[PDB]
């Protein structure tokens, strides 16, 4: 992929230009390439979402809403 | 789940429903309270026997 985008950048330098089969092989290794770098961000909750009576936040969790935050033991933000 | 690398979890709502019919039954008893009764027989003095 990042041989075929640079061929595609410096052809112009020798006044040449690209075949659409060359162009067709940098569009799939291009697609190969991003594929392997996704993020898909899933994100969280609200922050003043309540949290169930099932969830028992009177004794197993503190905390009765969400926290939208990373939780930690001394940083504490 | 790990919903990007936490442990957040699912919400829990509960709406109690099944508990107003069991009420009224509990209420419809403590309302009229039964107790034991002593029947007499046919005999002399079997009145005062279950008095």
């Amino acid at each position: 992929a990042v041989g075929y985008q640079l061929l595609l950048r410096m052809l112009s330098d020798y006044s040449l230009e690209p075949t659409p089969q060359v162009l067709s092989n940098a569009q799939r290794s291009y697609d190969a390439l991003m594929t392997d770098t996704l993020v898909v961000p899933s994100m969280r909750r609200r922050g003043d979402f309540p949290v169930g009576q099932g969830n028992k936040y009177d004794v197993f969790t503190s905390d009765r809403y969400y926290p939208g935050d990373l939780p930690l033991i001394d940083g504490d933000i | 789940t790990k919903l990007d690398e936490q442990f957040e979890k699912y919400p829990k709502f509960e709406i109690n429903k099944v508990a107003t019919e069991l009420n009224r039954i509990i209420a419809e008893y403590r309302n009229n309270r039964i107790t034991v009764k002593f029947r007499p027989g046919d005999r002399e003095a079997s009145e005062e026997l279950a008095n």
